[PDB]
């Protein structure tokens, strides 16, 4: 099922590619080393909500 | 909004108010960035010259947080007409970079295939704006928030009078009295996923507001993805 399971496991975008799953983010956000998280290079990543 | 609730602290920091010469909301937006605005394309014949206000939650006090953007480029739909509020979209180019803060943050722009499968898919989506709370009510002074289900296609397009193209969907209640109101337009729908919220919808059009076996409809922003990409190089 890859990405129509569980997102593939990714935080944010999913992408099969040659039969695997691939992850990636939205700008502002760095993929992680497992290469599924996406990390906010930012104070203020789009799409979350501000709560300080 | 109708019904829903009142946004909370942080909550909506990507909403966007389009204010005319009294300083009156008349619209909503969502900030993509800190130079740009996406709203509805019919919110651009509301109002002569107008600007962009980010950060307010109570149209009342002078909390703070607010700040006036001014208009530096808009970018209306060329193929948008109100003969059938199809292509319903518009992009603002800023004069004047958002600074991001507490209230104010941008929402994300999401792939178009990965948001059509996994949230467009999704059960509900959420909707905010200062429009009427009810359908014969005043504009609102407070920011509301409303969950609303996604409603499939053909239930949608069966229920409405009008012809629902490709680019709108359909969201609310067919009985329940919640849903988007006049002055929300141009506002943002946004799907959560994992807690990060992305921009699915424009707040479009309604046969009145919460009525029976009616629903809201919005702009679907996948349609227009690369629309919004090519218009946020100017
Ligand atoms: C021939 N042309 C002019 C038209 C047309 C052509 C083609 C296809 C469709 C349409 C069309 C365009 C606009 C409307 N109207 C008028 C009434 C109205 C009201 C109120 F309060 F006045 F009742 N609120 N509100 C509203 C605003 C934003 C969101 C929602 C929602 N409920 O999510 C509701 C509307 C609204 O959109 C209805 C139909």
């Amino acid at each position: 099922k890859l990405c129509s399971l569980d997102n593939g496991d990714c935080d944010q975008f999913c992408h099969e590619e040659q039969n695997s799953v691939v992850c990636s983010c939205a700008r502002g956000y760095t993929l992680a080393d497992n290469g599924k998280a996406c990390i906010p290079t930012g104070p203020y990543p789009c799409g979350k909500q501000t709560l300080e | 909004i109708v019904g829903g609730q009142e946004c909370k602290d942080g909550e909506c920091p990507w909403q966007a108010l389009l204010i005319n010469e009294e300083n009156e909301g008349f619209c909503g937006g969502t900030i993509l960035s800190e130079f740009y605005i996406l709203t509805a394309a019919h919110c651009l014949y509301q109002a002569k010259r107008f600007k962009v206000r980010v950060g307010d939650r109570n149209t009342e006090q002078e909390e703070g947080g607010e700040a006036v953007h001014e208009v530096e480029v808009v970018i209306k739909h060329n193929r948008f007409t109100k003969e059938t509020y199809d292509f319903d979209i518009a992009v603002l180019r800023l004069k004047t970079p958002i600074t991001f803060r507490m209230n104010v943050a941008p929402a994300c722009l999401p792939e178009r295939d990965w948001a059509e499968s996994t949230l467009m898919t999704q059960k509900t989506g959420i909707v905010s704006g200062f429009g009427r709370t009810h359908e014969k009510g005043r504009q609102s002074t407070r920011l509301k928030m409303l969950e609303v289900p996604y409603v499939d296609r053909n239930s949608c397009k069966l229920s409405s009078s009008f012809i629902i193209t490709q680019n709108m969907f359909c969201a609310g209640y067919d009985t329940k009295q919640e849903d988007a109101c006049q002055g929300d337009s141009g506002g943002p729908h946004v799907t959560r996923f994992k807690d990060t919220y992305f921009v699915t919808g424009i707040v479009s059009w309604g046969e009145g507001c919460a009525r029976k076996g009616k629903y809201g409809i919005y702009t679907k922003v996948t349609a227009f993805l690369k629309w919004i990409d090519r218009s946020m190089k100017t």
